[PDB]
């Protein structure tokens, strides 16, 4: 199902002058590393064709 | 000698690289017969087959091994005394892992091990035999069968050295009846004897032995236990010191008992547990409490020292829910009476858990506490819950050319889309009767608990038709008690009803002097209602109350220009009291009081009359048949009488019942009761009659006696009741036993 | 209202010999169906032991004791014939009447649950057979037999085109003169049995006596032989990619019920409802489906042949049984 | 204004006999020992603890004792700001 | 489970019972060493309920009815001159008077006195099932000295009745170590473990020297349920030779020949020295046997089913049978001059002669 | 389908049944094939096929155990990246399992545990095998999971904003500033951190959190 597309893109807060935000940790997603794979319904759900 | 190459064949179970890495000397090294034997031994360590040969005839060495089916699975040829799952997991633990290597030596080993295990469970005479079969691609299957006889009956327990009491008292309290032996039960019954002696107060009691013996025939086990009783010890006043938190007044009030009384083990345990709980109530979640008796030969006097170290005050950093699915977190966290970021009121957390079980939508609730990793001072509390899935759903339609439509519908779900609603819809079309109702409550319209609810209904017999709507506000007004107010609308019109005198006097009471003949009556009114109500939930028990009194009261009045002016009162009560200080056996008094009466010169409308009879109102009579009987004008010449039930305007019921989880079966549920109920009709006046009942006074108090049974059922908790009417009058229909749900 | 209580221990004996005790409570108004209007109230107990013989089979056996109590049976030939048989003088002219029995019984049965899937079965067979006999004693000396059968056979190894056969058989008279007329009797029509005929509408219609003639209200019958051949297919249109759980079926049903003891002599003037030859027929289309809230059924039928006053019910819907 | 609501309690249980334990120049770890851990700390780039004691039972007046203390970098107690009542 | 088919033979000896007496209650099915005993024409028998009666050997006529009471009278009678001694599974030991059966004293021992009392040079030895030896002075019942032997938590009933020779006792023990002790002050002289064991987490750890050992010419014979018959040097306790063939209980030696019962419940006989059989009986298996007697020249043993076997002293031929008894036996028969005595489960006593 | 042992060529008809989506036939034939031949050449591929067939049969609790068994059987299979992706997507598929998919009322408020497990697994994939052609969709998973968890934390902060446990809200909304510093939920949440300082009269913090919102909100 499609519903996990159209989730709002992340947009990092801007730190105001003269102070800074906490250190951040845990549930941070590493960037896509230019992954060229398919997205969504285009993904081949089938298992590998052969070992 | 130096070898330049090695020759292998097979390698089914182990690869060439494994052989190269395992062997102590590799290709190109200096080796001799001793080193070759060492390389053979190393290969054995990998798990390969026992038979091997090596030949040296040049620059290369040839090695061969005898491969054979070794990979095994386990099956057993029937098992009665021991279940299949325990057998297979036990077999795995003994060494036969599904997919492990197997050998005849392993067959004997597992046979012996199974014999040992069987002996462990009390069938000392069992025997085990196993065989194997081959499978394609070098595999085996294992089948083993068992020979066993009777398992050991225990006999005399021969408790020796006692001088208080005697054998039968101790063995009566033991789950090991003079039956099957079990070592763990021996431990448990060694603690049940110790606790008995400590409760009686032989605080120097000691057990210096215990052994079991098998008759040479091994059919049974003698138990024996030596006792040293010591002297008759006597308690002395408890003395407290340590890192208290300044609560010494409450601790001393809780810990102090009069001196000279006898020592008791559970007494000291309950006192120490109450001390740590009281510290747990103020926020010391993990106190370190210790108790030691001063034992003195002087006067045999015993004085306990109790040391309490309170530790840190713990703050609940974070409340989480797990299993909260099909329910939004808001509903559980609003029922949770304990706040995040507060000091941990321990029994405030348990009051939360209790209120969640009160809600009743959850199959189980468990409360855990754990410290946050690496910080000394903050506690994390999480609730684990299961869903009842209340949503019983039924629907059906038929549609036919000669039967244009018929239907029945029924939908009651709590937390319909989760959240916290209660939605209840029902409906019907038979050919004789149309019915429908819808109701919606959103009981936390404000987070303080100010409930809102509304109901719509439509009722239409092919004759009586009625429809209406009401709403309520349910604002809680203390910890226990609750209060409600409400408003609504109903309409009725009746038509062609039997010419009953009670109704005709009512109809007359409007000034609508009826036609006293020919069934040609028709009468319609719109009615607008104010509700008050009052409630008292103070039973402190999840399912079957034991020592609390509940009260419930309801009003209606119809001042706001309704086509009839009247009022109603219901009061409903259930007072429970335990047997002396033991809430496991209990007696209760359940009572009611109904009254309803005319306003504005009118008489109360008949259709609002109270009804008596059946499990709902009074045990031992047919449902709603205990109201004063009707009376009719003559038709297919006097004021003819008939034994048919019409509700009364005022009512009283009192029944006293003893609730008894009687341990005739293993306590892992019945009652008996006296019962009375009456119904009477204020504006029914004897002056118009001669030879008719005493409707004008409740004099006709009628009763039953009998017993009831209670049980747990999927939908709801069920009650079963039996009675015979020892005090009943003419035309009082009854039968002896009846069923009800809740 | 209807209520029951049942609990079973799988091992009274270690051979899988289970013991299940059933107690029940019933409150039945015959006016709540097409059945000729009378009230039936009953309660009782059976103690039942259930155990296999091979594979998936079960045997069962069990004594039972039951209470029955009757009231206000509308004054008609069948009911008064039950009273007569029992020897209680009938109040033919006034329906102000009542009658109770206590009854004492044994039952036996067989199950051959060679089924495949609880939902969307394609290759399997079921036979459910139970016999009730009253043991010498009771107030009613009836005997009863109930047989139910279901068989699935795939035409396509792809298990899309399965034929669903069902049959349903029963019979019961009793020892001596204590018939089984009025308190245990089979019914046909509804969504179960032959679809397209109204609930319990198939069978004899009783005869009035004049009261304070032939009527078209059913009493049920004591002899019965329902059947249904139901042919099942892929649905032509729905989104198979999702809908592969939804069942669509074409069906043809047979219904017959009769009374062995409808005496065509005494009732010479009224229809010969003891003839079984009056088989009712219906065939049509049905859908059966599992949805997160509940299972659904839809089925229309043309009851293409039926007898006079047999009340048709051309389309049915139900959820959640 | 009589419909019952559960008592609100929030933050660390400060008391008149513990707060005198706070004195300038204590090391932050020993302040954590003296008053227990702070239920609130400034996320926004400086090392300060906001002890708060707050109760609001039923509908009676809210009562509060906020206690702000600042640590310089490396964790030495520089000051103590005590407000013994709500600003009202 | 397997069982013996009740072997049969023509009654060559045609034995007959001289007399019987229904003294009172039986021992039920409680395995308990409760055999009666004879002394100067008067025999003594006991009932587990507490009843004890003195009977005349030739007619079974009783003279006592004292009950001493439940008390669980056990550890069957032993008689020495004027005193009658008998244990009790409530750790009591009674002394009674042969003349009339009046009580001499009651005294207390460390736990239940299962072992049959043995009288020796003014001391009454009673191996209690706690694994403690105690000796009670013959005159006055006060306990003189005590020795403690370690116990496995699971054992057979440690009858292990001691025997005395040359001023020293030898006694069994449930851990399997035979121990020799001077009679004077309970000083242990030697211990030797009877056999291999421990092929199990517990049950094959059974090593029980349950039988009463015996001593001939300074040579000790010993037995253990799981172990072997063994010969030991009385002086030193080092083992001499082993016998794997049968190890269960209650062996008897007479005429330089050894007789014993196999755990399989078969009788056999062993040569002068070394564990080799000259014959072995068969189809006795898996049915409760009892200690043999060897009363008048025939070797006789009781069967749980209700009857006696009569076996040739030198050969295993089974010759006579069918002296059947009501409900059978769970206790040792006993030997007497020209007479045989034996007690049934129900408590009835019988004598057999020919 | 008879349990009678079939020759290994059954894979052809079994694979056909899989491709045509005869899921009950596929799963029971593949299970039989594995159990009859667990360690032959068609071990690992049959296992991965059984994983997919159980995933399309929607019997997700058994797919969880199956994946766990696969990982502990082989922590280094050359397509183990697919196995991890399937465990992540199996976790989320159990989250959306409610009947609400027809009613359209969201379930962001429900228990986050399965969402958090799914997120952890997808993140472990994106770090472990990023060159896989599964990474990109896994990142599209990660951004939605990191949104859903933050909407849960926001919902609890809103509830305590209503009850008035103002320390509880300041603490949790601060937690969202530690864990989810970039999502929409946190941007709706900063007004709560504001109000929760206001009602506690920590104006020394209110003047910061107003500045942080005002410098950032569109």
């Amino acid at each position: 199902d499609e519903a996990y597309l159209e989730a709002a893109p992340l947009a990092e807060l801007h730190a105001p002058a003269g102070m800074i935000l906490p250190v951040t940790s845990g549930d941070y997603a590493i960037p896509v590393t230019n992954g060229s794979g398919a997205v969504g319904k285009a993904l081949d759900i089938r298992p590998p064709a052969q070992p | 000698f130096v070898v330049k190459d090695i020759h292998f064949e097979g390698l089914q179970r182990v690869a060439v690289g494994a052989a190269l890495l395992s062997m102590p000397v590799r290709t190109g090294d200096t080796v001799n017969d001793e080193d070759i034997s060492n390389t053979i031994r190393a290969l054995f360590a990998t798990g390969n087959f026992e038979d091997v040969r090596v030949l040296r005839d040049g620059d290369t060495l040839l090695v061969q091994v005898k491969e054979r089916p070794t990979i095994a699975s386990i099956t057993f040829s029937g098992n009665k005394s021991v279940k299949d799952d325990m057998l297979k997991q036990n077999l795995e633990a003994s060494g036969v892992r599904v997919g492990e290597s197997l050998d005849r030596t392993t067959i004997a080993d597992i046979e012996k091990g199974l014999e040992d295990f069987y002996y462990s469970v009390g069938k000392y005479s069992a025997s085990v035999k196993a065989v194997v079969t081959p499978l394609p691609r070098n595999r085996v299957d294992l089948k083993l069968v068992f020979q066993e006889g009777v398992s050991a009956e225990i006999q005399q327990i021969n408790i020796v050295g006692n001088h208080a009491f005697t054998t039968d008292e101790l063995i009566s309290h033991f789950q090991l009846r003079d039956r099957k032996y079990q070592k763990q039960k021996l431990a448990g019954d060694l603690e049940t004897l110790r606790s008995y002696y400590l409760d009686r107060g032989y605080a120097r009691f000691n057990i210096d032995s215990t052994q079991v013996s098998l008759t040479p025939d091994k059919k049974g086990i003698y138990v024996t236990v030596n006792i040293t009783e010591g002297d008759q010890y006597k308690l002395s006043g408890v003395e407290v010191s340590g890192n208290l938190a300044g609560h010494s007044a409450e601790i001393e009030q809780l810990t102090k008992i009069e001196p000279g009384e006898l020592y008791n083990g559970t007494k000291v345990t309950k006192m120490e547990d109450d001390i740590k709980k009281l510290l747990g109530r103020y926020g010391y979640a993990y106190p370190r409490v210790q108790s030691m008796p001063e034992i003195n030969d002087a006067d045999k006097t015993v004085k306990l020292r109790v040391n309490v170290d309170a530790g840190n005050r713990f703050y609940v950093r974070k409340i989480r829910f797990e299993g909260n699915d099909t329910s939004k977190d808001a509903v559980l966290r609003r029922e949770m009476r304990q706040m995040e970021g507060a000091w941990l009121g321990s029994d405030l957390v348990d009051q939360g858990k209790e209120r969640l079980n009160r809600l009743g939508f959850f199959e189980t609730v468990d409360t855990d506490t754990q410290r946050v990793p690496g910080s000394p001072d903050q506690v994390d509390v999480v609730y684990k819950v299961k869903e009842r899935n209340t949503g019983s759903f039924n629907f059906g339609i038929g549609y036919g050319t000669e039967s244009g439509v018929s239907f029945q519908a029924g939908v009651q779900q709590d937390n319909w889309l989760g959240t916290g609603y209660a939605v209840g819809i029902n409906g019907t079309k038979n050919d004789y009767q149309t019915y429908a109702e819808l109701s919606v409550t959103n009981p936390y319209f404000t987070v303080d608990g100010v409930s809102l609810g509304g109901r719509l209904f439509y009722n239409d017999f092919q004759t009586n038709k009625s429809y209406g709507t009401c709403v309520t506000l349910g604002f809680p007004i203390n910890e226990y008690n609750s209060l409600r107010a409400g408003l609504g609308y109903v309409h009725n019109s009746l038509s062609n009803m039997q010419p009953q005198v009670a109704m005709w006097r009512y109809l007359y009471s409007m000034g609508e002097h009826p036609s006293t003949s020919d069934q040609d009556n028709s009468f319609k009114t719109d009615d607008f209602t104010f509700n008050y109500g009052w409630t008292y939930n103070k039973l402190d028990r999840g399912y079957f109350p034991t020592d609390g009194s509940r009260v419930n009261l309801t009003g209606k009045v119809t001042i706001p220009g309704s086509d009839n002016e009247y009022y109603k009162v219901t009061l409903d009560t259930a007072t429970y009291v335990p047997i002396d200080d033991d809430h496991k056996w209990v007696v209760l008094g359940r009572t009611r009081w109904g009254y309803g009466d005319g306003l504005g010169g009118k008489e109360m409308p008949f259709y609002e009359n109270f009804y008596a009879g059946g499990s709902s109102t009074v045990r031992g009579f047919q449902s709603n048949t205990i109201g004063p009987k009707a009376v009719y004008f003559p038709h297919q010449k006097d004021l003819c009488k008939s034994d048919d039930a019409v509700g009364g305007n005022a009512m009283a019921v009192a029944s006293l019942e003893f609730i008894t989880p009687t341990p005739f079966i293993s306590d892992k549920r019945t009652s008996f009761f006296w019962d009375m109920g009456t119904v009477w009709d204020t504006n029914w006046d004897s002056s118009q009659y001669s030879g008719y009942p005493d409707y004008s006074d409740p004099s006709n108090i009628r009763m039953s006696a009998g017993i009831a049974l209670q049980w747990m059922s999927p939908l709801g908790p069920l009650v079963f009741s039996y009675a015979q009417p020892f005090k009943k009058y003419d035309g009082d229909k009854a039968e002896q036993f009846q069923f009800n749900i809740g | 209202t209807y209520a029951e209580l049942s609990v079973t221990n799988p091992y009274f004996t270690v051979d899988g010999v289970s013991l299940g005790g059933r107690l029940f409570y019933n409150d039945f108004q015959a006016d709540d169906a097409d059945l000729s209007d009378y009230t039936n109230k009953s309660y009782g107990t059976d103690v039942t032991l259930g155990f296999p013989i091979n594979e998936y089979n079960s045997l069962r056996a069990g004594l039972g004791y039951v209470h029955n109590s009757l009231s206000n049976m509308q004054p008609q030939v069948a009911m008064w014939r039950y009273l007569y048989s029992m020897g209680e003088h009938p109040s033919t002219s006034d329906q102000d009447n009542s009658f109770k029995t206590d009854d004492f019984t044994f039952n036996y049965g067989w199950t051959y649950n060679k089924l495949d899937r609880g939902y969307f079965p394609t290759d399997g067979s079921r036979v459910n057979l139970t016999g009730k006999v009253t043991i010498p004693g009771s107030d009613n000396e009836y005997y009863k037999v109930t047989l139910d059968t279901a068989t699935y056979v795939p035409i396509d190894d792809d298990h899309k085109w399965v034929v669903l056969g069902r049959t349903r058989w029963g019979y019961g008279d009793g020892l001596g003169g204590k018939e089984m007329p009025f308190y245990e009797n089979f019914y046909a029509g509804g969504s179960s049995t032959v679809r397209g005929f109204q609930s319990n509408t198939i069978g004899p219609k009783a005869v009035y006596f004049p009261h304070q003639c032939k009527s078209d209200d059913a009493v049920g019958g004591n002899a019965m032989a329902v059947a249904s051949l139901e042919f099942i297919t892929p649905t032509p249109f729905i989104s198979d990619k999702y809908a592969n759980s939804v069942r669509t079926s074409f069906f043809w049903d047979m219904g017959t019920v009769w009374d062995t003891n409808w005496d065509s002599s005494q009732y010479s003037g009224y229809p010969d409802y003891s003839d079984p030859s009056n088989i009712r027929m219906s065939a049509g289309i049905a859908l059966q489906w599992m949805s997160p809230l509940g299972p659904l059924v839809f089925s229309y039928a043309q009851p293409f042949k039926k007898y006079d006053g047999d009340k048709a019910e051309q389309f049915q819907f139900n959820i959640g049984k | 204004r009589v419909v019952y609501r559960p008592d609100i309690n929030q933050g660390n249980y400060l008391t008149a006999n513990d707060v005198s334990k706070i004195r300038v120049g204590m090391t932050q770890q020993q302040v954590a020992y003296a008053l227990g851990t702070p239920l609130m700390s400034d996320p926004f780039g400086t090392n300060t603890w906001f002890y708060v004691f707050r109760q609001q039972p039923g509908h009676e007046g809210v009562t509060q004792q906020t206690l702000t203390l600042t640590f310089n970098s490396s964790g030495v107690l520089t000051n103590i700001d005590n407000k013994p009542a709500l600003s009202g | 489970v397997k069982m013996s088919p009740l072997p049969t033979v023509e009654n060559q000896f045609t034995p007959t019972t001289a007399w019987s007496t229904s003294v009172g209650s039986g021992i039920g099915n409680f395995y308990s060493n409760l055999h009666p005993a004879l002394a100067d024409n008067v025999v003594y028998a006991a009932d587990r309920a507490g009843l004890v009666k003195a009977l005349n050997a030739d007619d079974g006529k009783e003279i006592w009815s004292v009950s001493l009471a439940p008390a669980l009278l056990s550890g069957g009678v032993t008689v020495s001159g004027g005193h009658v001694y008998i244990g009790s599974e409530k750790a009591q030991v009674y002394a009674l008077n042969t003349s009339d059966g009046t009580v001499a004293w009651q005294t207390k021992v460390a736990g239940e006195a299962l072992s049959r009392p043995v009288v020796s040079d003014g001391l009454v030895l009673i191996h209690t099932s706690n694994g403690q030896l105690q000796a009670l002075n013959e005159a006055d019942g006060a306990v003189k000295w005590t020795v403690n032997l370690d116990m496995p938590s699971l054992s057979l009933r440690g009858e292990s009745a001691p025997t005395t020779a040359f001023g020293a006792a030898v006694v069994g023990g449930d851990n399997g170590r035979v121990s020799a002790v001077l009679m004077e002050q309970g000083q242990m002289i030697w211990q030797q473990r009877i056999s291999q064991a421990t092929g199990s987490t517990e049950i094959d750890r059974l090593s029980d020297v349950d039988t009463t050992p015996v001593v001939v010419n300074g040579v000790v014979f010993a037995l253990a349920y799981n172990g072997n018959l063994t010969a030991l040097d009385l002086r030193s306790g080092q083992i001499m030779w082993k016998r794997e063939l049968g190890s269960v209980n209650d062996f008897i030696v007479d005429g330089n020949r050894i007789y014993l019962v196999d755990q399989n419940d078969r009788v056999m006989a062993l040569t002068i020295d070394g564990g080799v059989t000259l014959w072995t009986q068969s189809d006795l298996l898996h049915r409760l046997l009892t200690s043999p007697v060897l009363y008048n020249g025939n070797l006789v043993v009781g069967d749980s089913e209700g009857y006696l076997h009569w076996i040739n002293v030198e050969d295993g031929r089974f010759v006579a049978q069918q002296k059947v008894d009501s409900s059978g036996f769970q206790t040792e028969p006993v030997a007497a001059d020209g007479k045989l005595l034996i007690q049934a489960k129900d408590g009835t006593v019988y004598s057999i002669t020919r | 389908e008879v349990p009678d042992n079939p020759p290994n060529e059954i894979y052809a008809t079994a694979q056909q049944k899989l491709q045509d989506g005869n899921w009950r036939q596929a799963i029971t034939q593949l299970e039989a094939l594995d159990n009859r031949y667990p360690f032959g050449p068609y071990s690992q591929q049959v296992q991965l096929d059984l994983i997919y067939a159980y995933y399309k049969n929607a019997d997700l609790p058994l797919a969880q155990a199956a994946i766990d068994r696969f990982i502990r059987l082989n922590p280094t299979h050359p397509n183990i990246d697919y196995v991890m992706y399937m465990r992540g997507l199996t976790n989320m598929a159990l989250d959306d399992s409610a009947l609400q998919g027809f009613f359209g009322v969201d379930r962001s408020d429900r228990d986050p545990q399965h969402a958090r497990a799914a997120f952890s697994d997808f993140s472990k994939l994106v770090r472990g095998y990023p060159n896989s052609q599964y990474t990109t969709d896994a990142t599209k998973r990660l951004v939605f999971l990191k949104d859903r968890l933050a909407k849960y934390e926001y919902s609890v902060a809103e509830y305590y904003t209503e009850r008035g446990a103002w320390v509880a809200v300041v603490n949790r909304v601060e937690g969202m500033l530690r864990d989810y510093p970039d999502t929409q939920a946190t941007r709706d949440a900063l007004p709560l951190m504001e109000n929760a300082y206001r009602q506690m009269q920590m104006n020394a913090q209110a003047e910061k959190v107003a500045k942080i919102i005002a410098a950032n909100s569109s």
